[PDB]
């Protein structure tokens, strides 16, 4: 859910010095949480031992 | 049974910054305002996808 | 009615809607995008590879 | 011919060329776009400044 | 004779290393 899309919004100068921000706002919803599921614990090791 | 959630909405910045002399001087790549804001786009984007 | 909730900005001009919004963000001297809009003026083919119009080889052409 | 032709010849052919203008050439690199320091700020407040 | 040299600090070059520009690429890799 976006309230922004990703943004350049220009600071003011107090100096000899030019400022900037990039800013986005938002939040992901996951409205069934009984529909996903997670690995954990997995071993790979593709670099593998010779010898 | 019947239920009813709610989200809070949050946010995300970088800054970047510029001196005088860096927009004065004979730079090679281009313009650096440009590669700056390309900078700052990217790190938000890497900052984004592993805070998903 | 009569123009109570009438107001003029820096530069002289008036709004009499008292439902619109006015613009903002004029508070920033020397702001960045103008500074962008500078360069690309005042400072052309900057990153352009002119080393090739300097050089006395009589060899132009890369071959294996 | 007992020896070799150019038919033989893969890697010289393979590899592209570029033209050089001295005896010493120099490339800049891009190596990050900044370092992790957090992305998060809250509501009316300025975010940290960041360099690549 | 006159040669150009591998001399990469501009503050040490001497003889025809000094007649030397810098090649710099354009492009940022």
């Amino acid at each position: 859910k976006q309230l922004t899309p990703m943004m350049k919004m220009d600071l003011a100068t107090l100096g000899p010095v030019i400022r900037w921000m990039i800013l986005m706002y938002g939040v992901p919803v996951m409205y069934a949480p009984k529909k996903f599921m997670k690995y954990t614990n997995i071993k790979a090791d593709v670099p593998g031992y010779i010898g | 049974t019947y239920a009813r959630k709610a989200a809070f909405v949050k946010f995300l910045g970088t800054t970047r910054e510029v001196t005088h002399p860096m927009t004065l001087v004979n730079s090679a790549f281009g313009n650096v305002i440009a590669r700056q804001n390309k900078d700052g786009i990217l790190w938000m984007l890497k900052q984004i996808e592993q805070a998903l | 009615p009569d123009m109570v909730l009438a107001y003029s900005d820096e530069r002289g001009y008036f709004i009499f809607d008292p439902n619109e919004e006015p613009p903002t963000g004029s508070g920033n001297g020397e702001t960045a995008s103008q500074v962008e809009l500078y360069i690309d003026l005042t400072k052309p083919l900057e990153g352009a590879d002119f080393r090739r119009y300097e050089s006395p080889n009589p060899s132009t052409i890369t071959l294996p | 011919n007992l020896s070799f032709t150019d038919q033989h010849i893969k890697f010289w052919k393979k590899i592209p060329k570029q033209k050089a203008y001295s005896t010493v050439e120099q490339y800049g690199q891009l190596l990050d776009y900044g370092r992790s320091q957090g992305a998060f700020v809250g509501e009316g407040v300025l975010p940290d400044t960041n360099d690549s | 004779a006159l040669e150009a040299g591998h001399t990469v600090n501009p503050l040490d070059l001497e003889g025809g290393g000094a007649f030397r520009v810098e090649s710099l690429e354009r492009s940022l890799h």
